[PDB]
């Protein structure tokens, strides 16, 4: 009941995925050979929402990776939890798209996506009741940027009623992955923008920081810098996975959040995060948990809030605690720090609360916020575009394979009207 | 019936609370749990009573620190008192008058004046309130004169009893009694009706000389005062051949409005060995308490004129030999009384004998006299402790914390004046008067 | 509930705290490993005063321990008592101030001051009531010194009404440890008398002598000399930790013994001290213990009372007795010793009994005299700070870091001022 569907696009999507498919096996009791060896049976009333039930009762997930270099993929197969994925789900390509957006759109972007489209139906209909999309991609490449934006669009014809979750991979301020970055991006964001719901941006050297400052880590890898977002994912779903006190959907999300149709940018953030020997000082209680959310250092989007203001704030709880002391502390939260709220929507805080505690935790919690301190993100990679393509530097290769200048005028001029609109609204009395 | 409800601030009011309320459960057989194991109300005047066997007092134990609430609600009487009466605070007044009687006791006054008010309406016949308050303490000194305000602006006219602790001369605990002092007695100089005092070091020679002890802890000098405590509300809860009511002494021993400052005395006070050889007799314990030695108070009668008198016997006494006792102390040439009192003696007399707690250091008598005096020898203590508060106050010492805290200069000015006035009419009216 | 920060500065805080968290641990049964092996219950009745209750009765305590070196942290982490402390309070810097006051408060101060006052606004926000700050310096350091004024101006503005302690160890007359000690510590207590409350100065050779001639030792290690201060400094606090027939806290200490708000320096004073082999020759009882803290020898602040007169005096008791006997002697001592006080303060003598006896002790009693005496231990200094001055010896690297000539000259103005008045109120009439 309320099914949903998974998608991969690009070298992330499928080494986050392989994290994510780790992280709800664990939790709903899901041996790696596929098959079910927990004892209590409240995993198995609702399973069907992201697994499927299958003959000896044996349980597949509803996940489609695809991307056009075959590299990724041969890792996930050959690799460990590769013995219950769907091997049709398995599509690859013949040739990466090269952080191109044209090989990724234009020239490798119509064989594929005729394809991925195809099971994308099969996996629908055997659906009872779909709920929603969930695409996992970056920003950065050229396969999971580019192509998911034309996966993003082929479904959105297909189910005009319908929303999706796109969780993307921002890129950084500080450190660059790749050359041309901001060429990949802005023309992303402006598909995005014009045809999606929502979208929780998601940095890396932010995530960086938290893991060798608070966990202390001193070689933090792509092992444990993926390990950590897969728990922040599980923990926005588990709302309608799991029963709870006040329980949430993805369209309670959708609503609560997205005031405007062009401000659905949002900025996740877990709680607590503690080292392995430090976890005994210190006492796992609501209080601790609120606080330790609602500060700066602890935010998984390298924005410091404190230069903007909190437009709209989530809250899912998890575990077992009191609605009092969670809203006694949403109170003391919103006395202290007033300063920071956007004044023209009162008691903006939404919390859902869930009874299933995450694994080896008292309580957790996640915080999603949408706040007003993207503006300077957006307004960054806008500066950086904007310089790169005044000399038209690196424009020789978008041009000679299906684009043209109007195209590259159109996202920039659209870029700046979103900023203008984001700016505006929050210097509005 | 008749109803009056006991207040109990600062660490004095609990300490001795806790030995005066210890006494009461005593004197009506009562377990302190509330069980039980003269009887026939008699009762209802302090322990209210419950659908089930236990009573519970009507008591209101309020303090601004948690330190010495902690040992009431652990202590053996954890089963006796209501929950919800003992108030309790965050932190002290810090010896402090202005903290504990503009800033921090302003913050929880409301919650006092609750109970207070909770506890009035569930009785019918109130009288008036009890009050166990110290005067050098912060939460003792500058609360409690907070309460006098509240209480005598919602209850008109009604008879407020005050247990003091006087300070003492040459015994001092706190370094700021001089400034604590002057103010409380400046402001409660009108909402009280009388006011008993008493001075620690003064049954400590009671204690050593009397009672022939060397171990005197603060429970044997509070299981003492207590005594009389309970003994001058004895007539209100026991029958008696000449019925004494908390409304006489207000009328009986305060001539004049502002000289409304008794003072407190016991008898027969002996130990256990000296019991032997001791007869016990009405004409020797009306003498014993009218001895100079045995006052509770560091002052001596000789230097001063006996304005008014009281004495409240009970046990085994004939209302003869009490009125010859009296008639030969009035002859008796060693006291003196003003010339505008020609009679200035109450009697009381009871039928119920005083108990004695298991293990206390007094002995068990069949008589006791319990006596009130309203004196001029009070005079020279307050000119004494004036005499204290003008030295500090002229360098402005430890002047900084007050005024830091809520007040004027100009206050402590009007303060000094009226302890001058008091002063001077105490003894104004205790000398002769012409024609 | 009225709950107190420990704040250590400097090596000699952090060596006198190492070692008074060892007495504040045997008071309340607790075991190195930080787990609870008392008997009695009445220690747990206020137990959240100094430590922190957490995960399956773990105690952790409510210290902040910061060097700008790392070579103090080193001894106490590695070492025993280590394992309680929670690491993130482990604060500490990369090079020392190197005696400088320029390197504590101008330079390298300002770069770690900000971490250790963020942790002191989380420090206890669990804790509910703030009764105040105890801090544990010295005045002739450079971070002991330097930064601990630091942090008593920034902690002062967002605690302003508050009040706070510090038990500095004030310089000596004979041996000085330091060569430049006239300029660190007259710089500091410029700053000192304008943000603190009330100062416990204290001496080394006065606690040398002390430990030579009465305590029959001849050769006290520094392990046995910071006990000592251990013991006086867990007297003062322990009024509000234990119940006491006459209680008292350290509000109550403030109000008696600072008559005007600069003359706020006290000299401390513990007794009984005897040696163990020559404990059997005396009777434990009140009458000797009030006669041995009023004689000069048995003093820790190296300045004979003589020459000056009491102004207050504490006597905080412990053990039981009878407050008869207690002021029974305050009598005595008083009658007998009536040429040693003030005359315009009548009755300057504040007694306080507790009710639980330190360990191995049947009674003990701690002395707080603010007494006049001290303006000859500020003559002292003032006169060794002018002959150095002068001569510009050693300043060419105070004003090379941050200072200059003109605030030199207005630290020695005030301290004049305030030996004038220290002076002028004792002659006073
Ligand atoms: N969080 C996270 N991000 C990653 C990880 N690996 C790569 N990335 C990000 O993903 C981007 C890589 O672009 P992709 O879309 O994966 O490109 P690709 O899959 O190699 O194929 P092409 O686009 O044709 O190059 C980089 O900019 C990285 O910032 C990872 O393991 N974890
Ligand atoms: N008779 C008697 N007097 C006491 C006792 N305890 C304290 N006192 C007196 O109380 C005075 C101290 O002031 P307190 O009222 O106790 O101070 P407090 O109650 O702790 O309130 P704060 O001043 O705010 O801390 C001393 O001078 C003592 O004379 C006691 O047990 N029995
Ligand atoms: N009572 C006591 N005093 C000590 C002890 N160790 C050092 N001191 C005093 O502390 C002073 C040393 O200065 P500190 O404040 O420790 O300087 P620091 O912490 O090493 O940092 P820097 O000033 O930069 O070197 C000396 O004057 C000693 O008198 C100790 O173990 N016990
Ligand atoms: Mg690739
Ligand atoms: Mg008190
Ligand atoms: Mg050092």
């Amino acid at each position: 009941m309320r099914e949903i569907v998974h998608i991969q696009a690009g070298q992330c999507g499928n080494q986050i995925g392989a994290k994510f498919w780790e992280v709800i096996s664990d939790e709903h009791g899901i041996d790696p050979s596929g098959n079910y060896v927990g004892d209590s049976d409240l995993q198995l009333e609702r399973i069907s929402v992201y697994y499927n039930e299958a003959s000896s009762h044996k349980y597949v997930p509803r996940a489609i990776l695809v991307d056009l270099e075959p590299g990724t993929m041969d890792s996930v197969r050959s690799g460990a939890f590769g013995h219950l994925f769907r091997p049709d789900n398995f599509i690859f390509g013949q040739s990466g798209a090269g952080n191109n957006w044209a090989k990724g759109h234009y020239t490798e972007g119509a064989e594929l996506v005729d394809s991925v489209l195809d099971v994308v139906r099969k996996e629908c209909e055997n659906c009872d009741c779909l709920q929603g999309f969930q695409l996992t991609h970056s920003l950065g490449g050229g396969t999971g940027s580019g192509m998911g934006t034309l996966l993003i669009s082929k479904v959105r014809e297909e189910y005009p009623d319908r929303i999706m979750n796109t969780f993307s991979v921002v890129p950084s301020p500080k450190v660059s992955d790749t050359v041309v970055e901001p060429y990949n991006a802005t023309l992303s964001i402006h598909q995005l923008v014009e045809n999606t719901d929502e979208t929780y941006c998601i940095d890396n050297e932010a995530l960086y920081d938290i893991c060798f400052r608070t966990l202390k880590l001193a070689t933090p890898t792509y092992g444990d810098l993926n390990h950590l977002v897969s728990a922040t994912m599980s923990g926005v779903t588990t709302s309608l996975r799991f029963p709870g006190q006040l329980n949430a959907d993805l369209r309670k999300l959708a609503v609560n959040m997205v005031p405007f149709p062009r401000l659905h940018f949002f900025m996740p953030g877990f709680a607590p995060l503690t080292a392995r020997g430090s976890q005994q000082y210190r006492a796992l209680t609501v209080p601790e948990l609120t606080q330790q959310m609602f500060d700066a250092k602890n935010m998984m989007a390298a924005c410091d809030p404190r230069h903007g203001r909190y437009l709209t704030v989530a809250t899912v709880f998890r575990g077992r605690m009191s609605m009092k002391e969670v809203d006694e502390q949403m109170l003391a939260i919103q006395s202290k720090n007033s300063s920071y709220f956007v004044e023209w929507i009162p008691n903006n805080v939404k919390v859902a609360v869930c009874d299933i505690p995450p694994r080896g935790l008292k309580m957790s919690s996640t915080f999603i916020g949408n706040s007003t301190a993207i503006q300077e993100l957006f307004k960054r990679i806008s500066e950086q575009f904007t310089a790169m393509f005044r000399r038209k530097a690196f424009l020789h290769w978008y041009t000679g394979e299906g684009m043209d200048e109007m195209e590259f005028t159109e996202a920039e001029s659209n870029m700046n009207d979103l900023v203008s609109e984001y700016q505006q609204y929050q210097d509005a009395t | 019936m008749r109803e009056c409800i006991s207040i109990h601030v600062g660490q004095a009011g609990v300490q001795i609370g806790n030995a005066c309320w210890e006494l009461y459960c005593l004197e009506h057989g009562i377990q302190p749990d509330g069980q039980m194991p003269h009887h026939h109300d008699s009762f209802n005047t302090f322990f209210s009573e419950t659908g089930a066997g236990k009573h519970v007092p009507r008591a209101v134990f309020v303090d601004l620190e948690p330190t010495v609430i902690d040992e009431v609600r652990t202590g053996t009487y954890r089963q006796l008192f209501h929950p919800e009466q003992l108030i309790t605070g965050k932190e002290d007044a810090a010896n402090n008058y202005a903290r504990g009687h503009y800033t921090i006791g302003k913050e929880i006054i409301d919650l006092v004046l609750d109970r207070i008010r909770k506890l009035a309406d569930q009785c019918t016949g109130l009288q008036g309130f009890l009050v166990f308050h110290s005067f050098g303490g912060g939460t003792g000194s500058g609360f409690t004169s907070l309460l006098m305000e509240r209480l005598s602006v919602d209850y008109g006219k009604k008879s407020k009893l005050e247990f003091s602790i006087y300070p003492a001369p040459q015994v001092s605990t706190a370094v700021v009694e001089p400034y604590n002092s002057i103010l409380t007695t400046h402001t409660t100089l009108e909402h009280s009706d009388c006011a008993f005092m008493v001075d620690n070091e003064a049954i400590y020679d009671i204690c050593r000389r009397n009672l022939d002890i060397e171990r005197p802890t603060y429970t044997n000098l509070n299981r003492l005062i207590s005594q009389i405590v309970s003994s001058i509300t004895a007539s209100l809860r026991f029958d008696g051949a000449l019925n004494v009511d908390l409304t006489q002494f207000q009328t009986n021993l305060v001539p004049y409005p502002r000289i409304h400052f008794p003072l407190a005395t016991y008898a027969p006070v002996i130990s256990a060995e000296k019991a032997y050889h001791e007869q016990l007799s009405v004409a020797e314990i009306t003498n014993a308490c009218f001895e100079p030695a045995n006052q509770m108070v560091k002052c001596d009668p000789r230097h001063g004129k006996y304005m008014a008198c009281c004495l409240l016997y009970r046990g085994d006494v004939v209302p003869k030999d009490v009125n010859a006792a009296i008639a030969t102390i009035k002859t008796k040439r060693s006291i003196q009384f003003v010339d505008w009192c020609p009679t200035g003696f109450k009697v009381g007399i009871n039928y119920q004998p005083p108990t004695v707690v298991p293990g206390g250091d007094l002995a068990k008598v069949q008589r006791a006299v319990c006596m009130l005096s309203n004196t001029t020898a009070i005079a020279e203590a307050w000119a004494r402790l004036d005499h204290k508060f003008d030295l500090m106050y002229a360098k402005r010492a430890f002047v900084h914390w007050y005024v830091g805290e809520g007040m004027e200069e100009g206050e402590f000015s009007e303060a000094r004046e009226d302890m001058a006035a008091l002063e001077k009419d105490y003894e104004e009216v205790g000398v002769d008067s012409v024609e």
